[PDB]
């Protein structure tokens, strides 16, 4: 759950790309059931920039978790 | 047209650097916008210096990543952070990967270069397209 916006059961450079939308935006709402819950990496119950570069280092391999 | 993740299969000599392209084929006109996959290595035979975007990739100072997570694993990740026009429009190669060939590597012997498990490409609309994946190798000469 957590990372996986789009609900697929992968977290994936296309959920990346959601976040990117949201960031700028231009998606309001995330596929995911829980926006929050999905999209939230650091616990500020918020999604921002900074959810988006952890993303960012998950998927770098950099975290292996959030 | 066919789309295709592939490494190419390169010449290199022991005790010397070489470059693996990592290429794109078949990118439809609605373009690659983002990409996610693994690269796995023989770490026996090569060791990993660093990795460049090629010459197809938009900003990559921004756009693009690669980390190696471990030994033999490495990490690649592309998104136009635009989400507008930045995606890759063009063929060719995707990413640079540059390795120094051991010197106890074997002559006539092959360093494997490979995808591993399941890489995602978006376009720019953001739907998956499925790359055909062809491995590759250092060819040890
Ligand atoms: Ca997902
Ligand atoms: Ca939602
Ligand atoms: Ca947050």
């Amino acid at each position: 759950k957590p990372g996986d916006v789009d609900g697929n059961g992968s977290i994936n450079s296309i959920d990346f790309a959601l976040m990117r939308n949201y960031l700028l935006g231009n998606l309001k709402d995330f596929p995911a059931e829980d926006d929050i819950k999905a999209g939230d990496l650091n616990g500020d119950k918020s999604i921002n920039i900074n959810d988006f570069a952890i993303m960012r280092m998950y998927l770098l391999g950099m975290i292996t978790k959030f | 047209t066919g789309f295709n993740l592939s490494i190419d299969t390169v010449e290199g000599n022991p005790g010397s650097s070489v470059v693996v392209p990592v290429k794109l084929s078949g990118i439809s006109k609605n373009g690659i916008s983002t990409a996610d996959f693994t690269v796995t290595y023989d770490a026996t035979k090569l060791e990993y210096i660093s990795g460049d975007a090629g010459s197809i990739v938009t900003n990559p100072g921004v756009n693009f990543g690669i980390n190696k997570e471990s030994d033999g694993k490495l990490k690649v990740l592309f998104l136009d952070y635009t989400m507008s026009t930045g995606y890759i429009s063009t063929d060719g190669v995707f990413a640079n990967l540059n390795f120094n060939i051991k010197s106890s590597a074997a002559i006539g012997s092959k360093a494997e270069v490979s995808i591993s498990g399941t890489p995602t490409f978006g376009d720019s609309t953001l739907t998956p397209v499925v790359a055909k994946v062809t491995n590759g190798a250092v060819n040890l000469e």
